[PDB]
This record gives structure tokens, sequence and C-alpha cells, in this order.
């Protein structure tokens, strides 16, 4: 387990932190969404890679299929809450509160 | 919402579902969670009010973090095992990492700030949906995993849900957002059993869907979302908010209801299991989801509030709608509990 | 949690000091838990004041658990006999009135000495008979 | 008569309940053939009779 | 017992379906008839139960109790036909609905076999009730009077319910033939403590028992005058059935961890009888009388003895017949001055003489004139309370002089004295309450004809 | 003194107002997200390494 | 079968017969001002059918039979009240708004499902969005105090807001001295205790709140009793008009869908009448209420759903 | 305790090896208590849409009790064909493994020295 | 009834009930060493199934 697997293991865990501590941005809160896809899919194909899982290298690929996919999701429903509302700070959507 | 996108866009929620509980490919799994993600989002926002877009909003948000901390969960079993089939995890940091992801899904311990408001800002039609559906595919995954599970947190995290779910629900009076509480104790119960018999958990879920089905039509009979507006239906609908007794008085598993059949039968299985303070405490705080169940059953109909003039014509008309099974909902979520020894058709 | 465990490596009774250590630190390690939760669901003002009340917290904690385990180890003690409910369940009021003094009142401290003085007492309880909270699966 | 317009369902729907008697007999004899055969296949099974 | 069982759910349609005005003719008749088949339940062996079925059983403990039930239940059809003239039909034969419904459940509950079916029919009696004393109730606090008399019995019940499941998987089998007969010591284990207690609480909170009580003159006071009867003549006494049965296998331990309980309520009914001296309102002190009552009883099942046993059986039936007349002569009062303060209607002699018979060996009953059922219950506890300790005589030998110091005190502060001449509204005494004090005093009488029927398996 | 003051506040009260009194802190959130996904995150954190629930 | 989401799928549309001949229209005019005849005689002429006044006995008619209910099961209130003594602490002259209200809402109602099921536009005497006229005149004169007022638009803007406004209507402008005159010409008793200021403050209000805001949802026909009496140019302006300014154009087939559901089913419609707000003409007594629905039993064909009532009919009830 | 056990074909509700067991009975008191079910479904649909509750449309209610009575007993074919599993794998496995389930000799009561606990 | 109505009734219900007893301890003991050793009908959790392996000669000889 050398320490390219390190980095990007380590790399994950601030993409998890990054998107757990949304400062006032649901913009720059994706963005740490699809930066924990990086990750994966680096950790993914270096698996399958260095395994010769050849049927598996596709793995990789169908988790970009369903990444843009869920990205996509996100900005749609980005564009709304900017557009009623204004910005995209993560704090003017506490309507919900009661 | 055109109708025939709306029935396609459901059938991909059910189709999303059924892959998880079907696939025995981990990557097929987290698709089926994908797939039922993308489709639940248009569902929930689907009268387009203020509150449904952020309510679709923190949804997405809690589940995508679900389904990436999953698919990482999964990469790393991947990684010191070389295996995709859902049999258990070679490394325990990857069950570590499972259990919260598949937890923000079903919404258990701490990672349950999002099920209330999500519940209230969306309508009762996909506050339904989501309170019975969606715990489908997360629970198959807990039932098929069961084995190489770490015992110590997943009772913890049943636990929290359970005393967090009944002392939430006792200062709510929209009825969407005790009702979300209250799903959330009966999700402790359910995962409480699953380290020791999967066979238990299922039960449970069987009851709690019938439950909340049945509560959840009731109150779009009734056409009230909080505990006022639900108050004048005595006036107008006397048999709906008295069959709402009973329900709730099963939700609450007050018995000979059916509802005592989940608490009953699972609390015999843990001692089974030399489980006795545990047992116990559950069997304590299950009082709280009752108070606030007949906090509701006295502000119904067991006492007859203030009514509305304006209730004349509205008893001159009669409910268009036609839910159904409804009679027979009630049937199950009220008396089977002589038909008990039927949970070895699910073993 | 091996800091927890530490309190059943030194035998109850003796190693007074190092068992008003360990209650000590568990006390204040659990009080980091719930200052670090209220901290963050409740809002802040201010760094000045979110670590005050991140000290405030961790003072009654680490008190707690500093008082149980002196009254532990002295009951046994005094006493010799390390098999004993009540040597947990003077930490009671050991407990109650100084979390009720922590934030002074008579109302909170006094109903208090019960609820943890017989949850000391049973934890005694398990700790002396086989019980299991956690227990794994048997059948 | 009382209401001026048709109630919705002011008369039976004869498609309707008379599919519901129809389905209900099938319903009867499907369980009282399928508990015959159930029977028959008991007894030598086992080789009771 | 389906020969009680099955007319009695066969109520249920003939009641839904009978005419807007035959209800209470119809569904007190056939529940006589009901109490006709169940009195040949009186019959027992030796020592054998009689065990009909393998899911119902009885003995000379259940039957009594059964008939008390079955008995009752004509008995507050009439009592309720005053209060529920003003109500619509459909919910009018909900009310009959719920009343037979706890019938049901009761003779279910007496005669179960196993502990565990026991537990259900025994909880579930809380549901019918929960209904009568809320929906029904006359009063803002009879809100708070459900959730107190829930919650209370609740409390303990699941411990013993987590018990009871743990009997199963320890013993093998929760029925009580098999328990009483596989019976075997039970060891001092600090666990076991817990074993007998989780067993313990769930039977004394609803017998009630001194500090664990307060649901009783919260509801009592409070429910229905229907609801209010079967709560003090019956659903008390639930605690008791249970408590001779669960003891079978609770031993030695009974002798250690009896003594809190005891002085709690050795000291209970003294103090609870000096509460019924000094009330204000009427129904308060008959509340506050049947815990007094039914502490004598928690002391004669505790100390376990045969003598106990059977005092302790002949004071559960006499006291569920004296309980339900008082409360039924509480409501006839409040019915006319539509209160309950004792002091408001004093001296009512000179007005109603047949009632003021009604209160004299009510009341009398509640002394236990000699030889009433109810010194024969206790009377027995006084002997076996003896033989356990001399020193118990002066306590409940006070208390019942305390009780006595009372129980002619409304008699004077209702009957004795002079009307109230702005009160004109004591009409004649209509002979439908009339003739319900007289179905309740009379099987009294009858029974101490023969008392020999009402002791219990231990005769 | 005994039975309508002391009894009613040593077990039903007592236990009633401690369920009030913290129903509202588990209930009174302001509903921010920034907040949620924190508490998230420490639950995270503590799930393991902390508490070692994975070990 | 009922229009429900099945149609809509099948392909059954309501676009298709919306044309120029789908008219909703109705004359909006002044107490006794002659519009009823200025809208039947639209009626008539322009094809479209005729919706009266929706009264406080309009659901009565929607309902059964049609006969007046009785004023306690159907209003509480009733009008002779409003006019004779509109000064008192029971506040029968809200209870009349209130209820008023409702009947609009229906007479409108039934006035979709005429045009959304065959395409054929409707005549009414004044609309929904004409109860506010007489509920501000109200005010001005010393009736209800505000806080019924205040709920008035609440619970306005929350039963009307998934209500189209009407393709256009008609003012006919009569003089209030002249309307004074003419109330007092016919001879109802109850027009006799009518405050001559109330007549204006329903004409104000005519063209002070309704007319403006009415001018961007329909076209304005302002027609002086001069311009009304004469049947035709009333109606030949509403062919030459162009109904093009309004929210009806861009209205496709999904917001029918949306629309018919909504109105199929009349008990969301007026689930906000009822809003859990306590006021002292709205809140009827527990026990009041509880009689009063009791009340509503006993009439013939108010104790099943329609077609099963027995008890006037409904044979075959066995197998219905 | 059932889902691993060999030969398990899954999704196939009664198994063709179960048809070696007794059928329920049609008395059975199981199978007749879920025929009230759909008796009381019955009522309870009246009772919601407003219908005249017992002597309303008896096509719709007798739909409720006949399709109960038969999801009732296939249900029933399917609890003693799991329970006789259960007790199919009971006594192979005690037969199996005779050693961990020792026979227990005799040892009458007339030699036991249980005491006696005075009950005064 | 004479009293051999309830003796032999209670014979018959002592006895199926004793049997019932014996066997749900014997139940708890079965199904408490059948999961923990594994080597019984139930219980056996599903692992790889090996007819999926292929055993066709592949590009490297070394395998
Ligand atoms: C337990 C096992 C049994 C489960 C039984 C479920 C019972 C459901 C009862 C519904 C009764 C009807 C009523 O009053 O409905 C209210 C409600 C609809 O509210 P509404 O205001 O009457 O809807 C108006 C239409 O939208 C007006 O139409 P529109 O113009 O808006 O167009 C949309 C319309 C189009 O509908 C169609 O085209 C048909 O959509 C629907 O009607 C929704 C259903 C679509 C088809 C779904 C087919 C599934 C197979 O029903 C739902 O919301 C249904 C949700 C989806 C199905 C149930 C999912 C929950 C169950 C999950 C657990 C299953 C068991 C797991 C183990
Ligand atoms: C419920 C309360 C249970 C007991 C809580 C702890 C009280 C305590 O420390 O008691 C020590 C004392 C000391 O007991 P002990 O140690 O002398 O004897 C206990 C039993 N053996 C010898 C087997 C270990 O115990 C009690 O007070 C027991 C009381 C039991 C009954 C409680 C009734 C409460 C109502
Ligand atoms: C597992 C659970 C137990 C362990 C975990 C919890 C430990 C802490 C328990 C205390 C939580 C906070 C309690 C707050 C509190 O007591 O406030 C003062 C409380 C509440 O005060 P209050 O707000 O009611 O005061 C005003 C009263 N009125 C309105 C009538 C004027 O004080 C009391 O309830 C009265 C004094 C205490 C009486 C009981 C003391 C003995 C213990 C009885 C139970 C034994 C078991
Ligand atoms: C009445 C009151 C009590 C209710 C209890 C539950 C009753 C409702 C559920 C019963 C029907 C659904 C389950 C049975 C079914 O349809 O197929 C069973 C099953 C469906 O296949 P399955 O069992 O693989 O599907 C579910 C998978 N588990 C068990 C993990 C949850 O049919 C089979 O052939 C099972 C074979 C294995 C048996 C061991
Ligand atoms: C136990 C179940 C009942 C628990 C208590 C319920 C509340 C108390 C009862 C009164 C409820 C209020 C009421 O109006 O009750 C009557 C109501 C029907 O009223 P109505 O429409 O006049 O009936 C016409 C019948 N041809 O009808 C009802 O309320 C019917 C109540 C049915 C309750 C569920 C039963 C499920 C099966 C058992
Ligand atoms: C307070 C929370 C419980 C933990 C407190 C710390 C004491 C402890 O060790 O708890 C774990 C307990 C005992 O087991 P162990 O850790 O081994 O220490 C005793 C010696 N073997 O592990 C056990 O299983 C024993 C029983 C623990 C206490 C259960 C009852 C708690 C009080 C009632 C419910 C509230
Ligand atoms: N409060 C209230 N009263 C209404 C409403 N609609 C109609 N009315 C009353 O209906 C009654 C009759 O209306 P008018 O316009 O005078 O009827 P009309 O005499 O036929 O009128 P013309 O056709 O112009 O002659 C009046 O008392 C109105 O105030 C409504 O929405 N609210």
């Amino acid at each position: 387990m050398p320490l390219v697997y390190m980095n990007i293991i380590m790399a994950f865990a601030i993409a998890l932190a990054g998107l757990l501590m949304y400062r006032s941005h649901l913009m720059s809160s994706l963005l740490c969404l699809e930066g924990m896809m990086l990750s994966l899919f680096i950790m993914s194909t270096l698996i399958i890679l260095n395994t010769h899982f050849t049927l598996a290298n596709m793995m990789p690929i169908i988790l970009l299929v369903f990444a843009a996919c869920e990205a996509a999701l996100g900005l749609s429903l980005l564009v709304m809450v900017s557009n009623t509302y204004g910005t995209d700070y993560v704090q003017n959507l506490n309507l919900l509160q009661c | 919402m055109n109708p025939i996108i709306y029935t396609t866009l459901i059938m991909t929620v059910m189709s999303g579902t059924m892959l998880v509980m079907i696939s025995s490919h981990w990557l097929l799994i987290w698709i089926g969670f994908e797939m039922n993600l993308l489709a639940m989002i248009p569902v929930l926002m689907k009268n387009f009010n203020p509150r449904a877009t952020e309510a679709a909003t923190k949804y997405f948000l809690t589940q995508a973090t679900a389904s990436m901390m999953l698919m990482m969960a999964i990469i790393i079993n991947l990684l010191y095992s070389g295996q995709w089939t859902i049999t258990k995890m070679f490394n325990p940091v990857a069950m570590t990492m499972m259990t919260m992801a598949l937890a923000m899904k079903l919404g258990l311990s701490p990672f349950h700030f999002w099920v209330p408001e999500v519940t209230q800002g969306i309508s009762l039609q996909a506050g339904l949906l989501l309170l019975t559906w969606q715990k489908l595919a997360p629970l198959s995954v807990l039932c098929q995993i069961s084995q190489s599970i770490n015992p110590n947190l997943m009772l913890t995290m049943a636990m929290l849900s359970i005393l967090i779910g009944g002392w939430g629900g006792l200062n709510q009076t929209q009825l969407r957002k005790i009702m979300a509480y209250s799903s959330i104790a009966h999700m402790g119960w359910m995962t409480a059993v699953l380290p020791y018999n999967t066979t238990m958990t299922i039960l449970n879920l069987l009851i709690y869907i019938t439950m909340t089905l049945a509560m959840f039509m009731l109150l779009i009979h009734s056409s009230a979302t909080t505990t006022l507006s639900l108050s004048h239906t005595w006036n107008k609908m006397p048999v709906i908010t008295s069959l709402m007794m009973v329900t709730l008085l099963s939700m609450g598993g007050l018995p000979p209801l059916s509802g005592f059949m989940p608490k009953w039968m699972i609390i015999q299985e843990m001692t089974k299991n030399e489980s006795i303070i545990m047992p116990t405490l559950m069997a304590m705080t299950a009082l709280l989801n009752l108070y606030f169940y007949m906090r509701l059953a006295y502000s119904s109909s067991l006492t007859m509030f203030p009514s509305t003039n304006n209730m004349k014509m509205k008893w001159q008309f009669e409910h268009t709608k036609q839910m159904k099974l409804l009679p027979t909902m009630i049937v199950l979520s009220t008396l089977v509990l002589p038909m008990t020894p039927a949970l070895s058709s699910l073993n | 949690k091996t800091l927890l465990h530490k309190y059943s490596d030194i035998p109850e009774g003796t190693e007074c000091h190092r068992k008003a250590y360990a209650s000590t630190s568990i006390g204040g390690a659990t009080g980091l838990i719930v200052s670090a939760y209220s901290i963050a669901l409740k809002p802040p003002a201010s760094f000045l004041e979110g670590v005050a009340r991140t000290g405030r917290y961790t003072f009654t904690s680490a008190a707690i658990g500093a008082i149980f385990g002196l009254t532990s180890c002295i009951s046994a003690q005094v006493r010799e006999k390390p098999d004993d409910p009540l040597n947990y369940f003077i930490g009671g009021c050991a407990g109650g009135l100084t979390l009720g003094a922590r934030t002074r009142s008579y109302g909170i401290g006094a109903a208090a000495c019960a609820y943890m003085g017989l949850t000391a007492a049973l934890v005694k309880m398990g700790q002396l008979e086989g019980w299991q909270v956690f227990a794994e699966p048997k059948v | 008569k009382f209401y001026i317009r048709e109630p919705p369902h002011g008369s039976p729907d004869w498609l309707k309940v008379g599919l519901t008697l129809g389905t209900s007999v099938f319903l009867w004899i499907y369980l009282i053939k399928q508990h015959k055969e159930d029977v028959l296949e008991y007894k030598r099974r086992n080789g009771l009779e | 017992m389906l020969k009680i069982i099955i007319p009695t759910t066969m109520l249920l349609p003939m009641t839904w379906m009978s005419k807007h005005n035959m209800i209470w003719i119809n569904a007190t008749v056939h529940s006589l008839l009901i109490s006709l088949i169940s009195l040949s339940l009186l019959n027992q062996l030796g020592e054998n139960s009689l065990n009909f079925s393998l899911t119902f059983f009885s003995d000379s403990l259940s039957a009594p109790l059964l008939v008390l039930t079955t008995w009752l239940l004509p008995l507050m059809l009439m009592a309720s036909q005053s209060h529920l003239s003003k109500e619509t039909t459909t919910r009018k034969k909900l009310y009959i609905t719920m009343l037979i419904l706890l019938q049901l459940f009761l003779i279910m509950t007496f005669t179960a076999t196993e502990l565990i079916l026991f537990y259900i029919l025994f909880e579930a009696t809380l549901v019918p009730t929960l209904i009568i004393i809320t929906r029904w109730g006359n009063q803002t606090e009879r809100l708070n009077a459900g959730l107190y008399f829930l919650f209370y019995t609740l409390a303990g019940s699941l411990p013993l319910l987590v018990a009871l499941v743990y009997i199963q998987n320890t013993t093998g089998s929760l029925n009580f033939l098999i328990i009483h007969y596989w019976s075997h010591p039970l060891s001092n284990s600090w666990s076991n403590i817990f074993m007998w207690l989780a067993c313990i609480m769930a039977f004394m909170v609803k017998m009630p028992l001194y500090g664990l009580h307060l649901w009783l003159p919260k509801a009592h006071v409070e429910a229905p005058i229907a609801g209010s009867m079967v709560l003090a003549a019956v659903l008390l006494k639930l605690g008791g059935y249970g408590m001779m049965r669960i003891t079978t296998i609770l031993n030695p331990l009974t002798n250690y961890m009896a003594y809190p309980f005891l002085m709690l309520s050795m000291w209970g009914m003294i103090m609870t009888s000096s509460i019924c001296l000094r009330q204000t309102d009427l129904k308060s002190l008959i509340a506050y009388s049947s815990v007094s009552h039914m502490a004598l009883v928690i002391v004669a099942i505790m100390i376990q003895t045969p003598w106990s046993f059977m005092g302790a059986t002949a004071l559960m039936i006499a006291h569920g017949l004296t309980s339900s007349m008082l409360f039924c002569l509480a409501n006839t009062n409040y019915e006319r001055v539509h209160s309950r303060t004792m002091i408001l209607a004093r001296g009512l002699q000179t007005l109603l003489p047949l009632m003021a018979t009604w209160w004299l060996m009510a009341s009398l009953t509640n002394l236990a004139l000699p030889p009433s059922i109810n010194l024969i219950g206790e009377l027995f506890i006084i002997t076996a309370s003896f033989s356990w300790s001399n020193i118990t005589i002066i306590l409940m030998g006070m208390n019942m002089m305390i009780t006595a110091l009372y129980s002619l005190y409304m008699l004077i502060t209702t009957q004795r004295g002079k009307y109230t001449h702005h009160i004109n509204n004591i009409k004649a005494s209509f002979t439908r309450e009339n003739a319900l004090m007289a179905l309740h005093i009379l099987p009294l009488l009858l029974l101490t004809l023969n008392p020999k029927m009402i002791l219990g398996p231990l005769y | 003194l005994l039975d309508l003051i002391w009894l009613e506040t040593i077990l039903p009260k007592t236990t009633s107002f401690i369920q009030m009194k913290m129903s509202i802190m588990v209930s009174n959130q302001k509903g921010l997200i920034k907040l949620y996904f924190l508490s998230f995150l420490i639950t995270i954190m503590i799930s393991m390494t902390l508490f070692n629930y994975h070990e | 079968l009922q229009y429900g989401p099945l149609a809509f799928v099948l392909g059954e549309r309501t676009t298709r017969k919306l044309t120029e001949t789908s008219k909703v229209i109705t004359v909006d005019g002044n107490i006794c001002s002659g519009k009823g005849r200025l809208a039947r005689e639209i009626a008539e002429k322009l094809g479209l059918r005729h919706f009266p006044e929706a009264g406080i006995h309009y659901a009565d008619s929607t309902t059964g039979d049609g006969k007046p209910l009785d004023v306690q099961l159907s209003g509480n209130c009733s009008l002779e009240k409003f006019y004779d003594d509109p000064k008192s602490n029971d506040g029968n002259s809200y209870r009349l708004q209130s209820w008023l209200y409702a009947s609009r809402l229906l007479q409108y109602a039934d006035a979709l499902e005429h045009l959304l099921s065959t395409g054929q536009g409707v005549v009414l005497e004044r609309s929904i969005y004409s109860d506010f006229v007489f509920l501000e005149a109200m005010y001005r004169q010393g009736f209800i105090r505000k806080q019924c007022v205040e709920h008035y638009n609440e619970v306005k803007k929350v039963t009307a807001c998934e209500y189209l406004p009407p393709h256009v209507v008609v003012y006919v402008d009569v003089p209030v001295p002249e309307i004074q005159s003419r109330i007092q010409k016919k001879g109802n008793p109850h027009e006799m205790k009518i405050t001559a200021a109330y007549l204006q403050d329903i004409e104000n209000a005519y063209k002070k709140t309704f007319l403006p805001e009415m001018s961007e949802k329909c076209e304005v026909l302002q027609y002086s009793a001069r311009e009304a009496e004469d049947a035709e140019k009333v109606v030949e302006d509403i062919e030459y008009l162009k109904c093009d300014k309004g929210p009806w154009p861009d209205q496709d087939d999904r917001t029918f869908h949306r629309l018919r559901m909504l109105v199929q089913n009349k008990l969301e419609v007026l689930n906000y009448t009822t809003i859990p707000v306590y006021l002292p003409e709205i809140t009827i007594g527990a026990h009041q209420s509880d009689r009063v629905f009791q009340k509503f039993t006993e009439l013939p064909g108010r104790k099943y759903s329609p077609g099963y009532n027995e008890d006037v009919g409904d044979k075959w009830i066995w197998l219905k | 305790m059932m889902s691993g056990r060999p030969g398990r074909v899954p999704l196939q509700f009664l198994p063709n090896e179960a048809r070696s067991l007794p059928p329920p009975k049609l008395t059975d008191p199981r199978l007749v208590y879920m025929g009230f079910l759909g008796y009381c479904s019955g009522l309870i649909d009246n009772a919601i849409r407003r219908r005249p509750v017992v002597s309303a449309g008896l096509h719709r209610q007798l739909l409720y009790v006949t399709s109960f009575v038969f999801f009732g007993y296939y249900l029933l074919k399917r609890q003693d064909y799991m329970y006789a599993l259960r007790d199919h794998d009971m006594f192979a496995y005690v037969k199996s493994h005779p050693e961990d389930f020792p026979e227990k000799d005799k040892k009458t009561y007339g030699e036991i020295l249980e005491e006696f606990h005075p009950v005064r | 009834d004479g009293p051999e109505k309830n003796y032999e009734k209670t014979m018959a219900i002592l006895q199926i009930e004793a049997e019932k007893a014996e066997l749900r301890l014997k139940e708890l003991e079965v199904r408490r060493l059948m999961r923990a050793r594994g080597d019984g009908p139930w219980y056996q959790y599903p692992t790889i199934d090996k007819a999926l392996i292929d055993h066709s000669p592949k590009t490297t000889p070394d395998n």
C-alpha cells in the first residue's frame, strides 16, 4: 500500500471535511462534492489497473456516468435556490426551521 | 408535472430500489441508490412551493454525501478483498464507514436532522413515499451485510434514534414533523434487532410500512397538516379521526393492536442473546412516542374541538379521491396479532 | 476508548489518585464531545465565548468524573470492601450537587443525586455481574 | 328525484360488479380444487393411503 | 370457556345493529344471561384447575373474579342509562362496545393459561378504559387523567414483558401449570433481585401501592361512573390475580425484598385512610378508600401464607362489590346536585329514605360488619400477619378504626342533618339507580351465607 | 404534603419535566445546513479513532 | 369516466375546445344595476350558459334537488339581518360574506367544468373577484371589525391563486342617487333600511380596486345604464374585442390538467375556507357544532354519499 | 434462525418438497380469522366511502373476504412448511451431533438434596 | 362430568406443553451452536460460487 494510496485517501478525507463545513456557498459546496469523485475515480483506476482486473476497468467509467448526473442535479437545484433567493450562501433557506 | 412523466419518474424510483434488492454487485447497488436519489428529487418539488426547493435540496446533499461515502467504503473493500459481491466487508474501516453511509439514507443517529424538515417542506403525497419506500433499499443492504456488522456501533445507532425520535416528537405541532420523529423512533426499533435476527426487522418494516401508509392516507383524506387543522375534522369526518385513534394507538405499540407485534417480537429475540438492559430501555423510551400520539388522539376526536361555520357546505360535499387499500391497510395496521407466527413466512 | 478500560486496569479502592484522575479524564473527554456538539448545532457568537462554553462543560464533566473517582476509592478503602453498590451510590449528590453547583441551583442539584445514584449503582451491578449492554449475537 | 345531477355512483356499474362476482367464484373454486389436490398429494407422498 | 367467550363477543353484532331504543334492553338482558352461564364456573375440584383447553384454564381463584366481571357488566349498563340518554345512537353503541370489549378481555385474562397470554389481555384492558375515561368524561382534567392512568400502568408493564420473555428462554415455557409444577428456587444473585422486581411493580402499580397510586385518585374520581366501577371493582384486582400467579416461581426471594414494599404498604393504608377522612370531594373518598382496602391485600399476597391468600381473595371480591356501590351511590347524588362536594348536600335522609339505607349497609360493608365477607377477608389477613409479626396488629387495626371514622363521616355529612332549602331538584328516586343498588347488595349477603366459594384454591 | 406535594413531584412531574426540559434543545434546531453537516462531521470523526467503533 | 390523470394520459385535452367560444364572462354591476338583465341578454345571443348569482343557498342547488336548506344548516346566517340591522355582536354580516364567498367559488367552479369538459362559455352575475367589493364597503360603513377583514384577504389569496380570472367582464354603470331611488322603488322592505353611503361604497370599490386590477386580467367594458338597456352594443364589442391580454393564452394543457384536477374535487377548493382561525362570526361551539352536524344528518339524502341514500330512493343499494 | 440453507430455490412461494405436509384444514381457526379480516375490511370500506356500512354493496364486501381467505390459505401453507423445516433441521442436526446433546440419566426425587425454604 | 374429565385432560395438556418446553430450550442452544460453528443446515452465509471461475488457457502461462 504505497504512498500514492495515502495521498488520494487522505485527499478524499479533505473532500469529506470540505463538504461537511459549508461556509458561505452552495456552489463551492458542490465543488467539494465533485471533488470526492476525483479521489474515488483515481483510486478505483489505480486498483483495477494494478490488479489487471480488465473486466472491471469499466467501473471508473460507470462512476463518471453517474458522476456528472449528480453534478447536473446539484446545479439544477442551485439554479432555483439562487434564482428565487438571490444568492447561493447556504443560510437563507432556514424557513423550514418551523 | 405532466402525469405521464410523473409515472415514469415513479417507476424509476421503484426500479432504483428494486435494483438494490436484486443485484449482487456492489457497483450496481450504488447505482440503484444513485438512480433512486436522481428520480426522487423532482418528486419532492412537484408542486414548486418555495419550501420544497430547499426541502428537496436538503435531501440531495444529505444523500449524495451518503452515496459518496458508500462508494468510498465499497472501494476500500475492493482494495483489501478484490471482491464486489455483497457477502461481508473484509476491512473493519470499510464496514465502519458504510454504517453511517447507509445511516444517513435511513436517518437514524445525529445523521437525522434532515428527516424532519424535508418531510415538512414537501407535500403530504411525497412525504408518504419518502418515509416508507425510501427505507427498503438501505435496509435491504443492511440485511445482506448483517453478518459483518460491528454490534457496538449498530446498537448505538438505533439507541440514539429511539431517544431522539421520541424526545423530538414531544415538541412538534405540524403533523408531518411528528411523523418524521415517530418514523425515526421506529428506525431504531428495526435497526436494533438487525445484528441478531434479520427476519425480525423485515417484520417490523412490514408493520411500520402499513402504519405509515395507513396514517398518511388518513391525513390525505383529512386534508390536514397541523394539529389544529386536524381538530376540525371531527365536525366533518368523524369516522376518519375515530379510525385515526386506533392507528395512533397501534403506532405507539399499545397492544393488542398490530403495532405491538414488532415491539413484542423484537424484545423476545434480543433476550435470547442475553441483551436485557437495552431492551428494557426502548421499552421505556417508546412511551414518549406514545405521548404525542395520545395528544394527537386527544386533539382529534377524543375531545371534540371548536369548529368553523364554513363547514356547512363542507359537509355538503364528499371526497372524490379514492384511496384504496385504506380499508385494507387499517386491518393489517390494527388487528393481525392472532396471526403472529406468520413471521416465519419471511424466515 | 482505552482510557475507559483504564478504570478497570487499576483495582478499585487502591490508586485513589489514579482512579480520580481516570474518571476526571473520562468526564473531561465526554465533556469535549457534548461541547463539540453544542458549539456546533447551537450557534456561537465569538471565539472567546466558544471556548468559554467549552470550558464550562469541560469543567463540570471533569469535576463530575473526579468526585465519583474519589468517592469510589475512599468507600472501598474506609470499608475495605470493593464489591459494593453503595460505593458508587455515594457518588450520587457527589455528582448531583456539584453539577447543580457548577450551574448553582438547588433544584437540578438536589433532584440529581438519585438518577446517577442508582445508575452508578447499576453500572457497579454489571461490573460485578456478567451483565452486557452491547451483547454480541449468540443466537 | 333528489340529486338532480347523476350521482357518481347513481347506478351500479354492471361491468364492475359483474366482474366482482365473476372473479370471486374463481377465487373460491381455485382454493377448493387446490385444497383437494393437496390432500391427494398428501396421502401418496407419505403413503398415508 | 368459549361457552362464555363466544356469547360475549356475540354481544357486539347484536348491540351494534339493534334498534335505536332497544340497545339498553337487549344488552342488559343477555349480559345477565351470560352471568347465569358464568355462574356454572363456580364448580371447582379439590386442587385440579379446570383445564378446558390448551389456552384456557380456571380454578377457584379465576372463577370468582370471572363471575364478578360478568355479573358486573349489566350494572354499568344500567348505571350509564342515566347520563347517556343525551347522545346519538351510534356513539351510544360505541360506549356499549367498549364495555363489552372490556368484559371480553377480562374473561380471557383470568382464564389465560401462560403468563404472556395473560399479559396481553391484562394490559389490553387499558385501551377500552382509556377511551371511556377520556372521551366520555366530564371535566377538563380528564385529559390529564387518561395520561396519568395510562403511563403509570405502562411504566411498570414493560419491565414485566422483558422478564416474561426472559422466562421463556430460561425455563423453556411460560405456562402457569408448568411453571408451578417445574418451580425451582430462585437464587439471591444481584440479577435475580431485578428479575424479581420486574415481575412485581407491574402488578403493584395498578393495585395501587402507596406512593405509586396517584393515578387512582386522578382517574376514579374523574372517570365516567360506568368506567369508575369496573376500574375499582375489577381492574385494581388484576394485580391480585397476577401476583398469586407470579409468586409461584419468585421464591425464596419474597423473604427479603417484601420488606421495602410491606411497610411501604403498612404505613400506606393508615396514611391513605387518614386522607379519606379529610376529603372534600365525594368520589375522592371512595377512591382513596379503595387503595386503603387494596393495601391490606398487598400484605396478604406478599406474606405468602395460605390464610392470607384466602383473606386476599375474599377481600378482593368483597371490595369490588362495595367500591362499586359507593361509586354508584356518589353518582346518584352527583347527578342531581351536579357536583361531588361532600358537604354540599349533607342531610338528605329526610328526603331520601331508601338511599339512606343504601348508604347504610354500603358504608357498613365498608366498615365491614360481621359476618360480611369483607371481615372474612380482613380477619384472615390479620391472623396471617400476626403469625408473621405480633407488632403488626396495632397498625392495620388502627387503620380499620380510622377506616371506621370516615366510613360514617359521609353518612353524617350526606344524610344526617338538615336539607339545604335552596336545593329543590332532588326528585323522587328513580327505580333504575334504586334497583341498581339492590343488585349490588343482595349478592353480598348471599355470598355471606356460603362464603366457601370465594376463598380461592387454597380453601 | 406527602401525597399531593411530594409523591407527584418525586416521580411523575420530575420525569415529565425532564422530558419537557430537554425536548426543547433537541427540537429547537434553527435549520442552518452548515450546522447540521458540522454535526455530521463530528459524529463521523468520533465514530472511529475516538470511540474506535472500527476496532 | 370523470376527468382524472388517466384521461390526460389517454390524451383527453381541453385546449382543443378552448377557443373564442369558451368565454367565461360575468356582468359585475352595482346593486340593482340591471347586471342580471345584461348578463342574461349576453347569454341568449352569445350562446353562453347563464349562472345566476350564487346566493346563500346556491350551494344547496349544487348538492341535491336545489331547495334552499334551513338557515342554521346552510350558513347559520341570512340576508334580512344584514339589511335590517347591520350592527350586532352575533356578526351575521360577515357570516354572510364568508358563506357568500364560497358560493361564488362553486359558481365559478361549475363554470370551469362547463368549458373545460365541453368548451362552452358561461355567464354569471358577478364572481369571486367581486366579493371583496362588498366586504370593503362593509368595513367603511361600520359593520364588522377589521380582524374579519384582514382574515378575508388571507383566505381570499389561498382560494383564488390557483383560480384563473375570467375571459371578460361587464361593469354596468348606474348613478348612485338613481340606485337609492331604484331600491326604494322596488319595495323590498329590507331595501329601505340600506344606508345610501353603502351603495356609493359599492360604486367606489367597483372603480377603485376591482376595475383597476381587473383591467390587466380581462377587458374593461364599463357601460352606463344608458349603454346597458340596449342589449346589442354590449355584446358586439365583446365579439369585436381581442381576448389577447391576460393569462389565458399562456395556460397550456398541463395548467389545465392542474386546474380541472383541483376544481373537479371541491374539498380542496374550499379547504382553505375553514382556516383554523377562531372568530366571533365563524367559531361554532363544540356542542353547537356537534348537534348542528347531527342536524345536517336527518335531512334526506344527507346521510350517505350521493347515490347511496335509500331514504330518497337509490334502489339496488345492496349491489351499489 | 433460513435463507442460506442449501437447495433453497429463490422467489419460489411453496416448494414442491413442501407438498408432503398436511394442507391447512379449511376450518382452521387461523384461516377463518383471516376471513374475518376481510369482513372487517369491507365494513371499513363503506365507512370512509359514506355507505350503509353493514348493508352496503355486498359485491365489494364479498370480494374482500374471498380475497383474504385465499392469500390466507397459502400463507398458512407456507407457515407450517417453514416450521416443519425448523423441525427438520432440528432433529437431523441433533442426530448428526449427538455428543453435544448428551442423554441425561435418571436421578429421581428421592435422592436430590433440594432444601425447603421455611415460609414463615 | 367426573374428575376423569379434568384428570386426563390435564394429563394431555401438561404432557403437550412439556414437550414444547423442552423443544424450546433445545432450539435455543441448537441455534446458538449452529450460528457459532456454522456446520449446519441453516445459518450458512453465502459465499462465491465456484462455477464462475474460468479454467481455459489464458495469455500468460503462469497464473
Ligand atoms: N355579502 C354578499 N352579498 C352578496 C354577494 N353576492 C350577492 N350578494 C347579495 O345579493 C343580493 C342581490 O344582489 P343585487 O345585485 O341587488 O340583485 P338584483 O336586484 O337581481 O340586481 P340587478 O340584476 O342589477 O337588478 C344583494 O343583497 C347582494 O349584496 C356576495 O358575494 N356577498
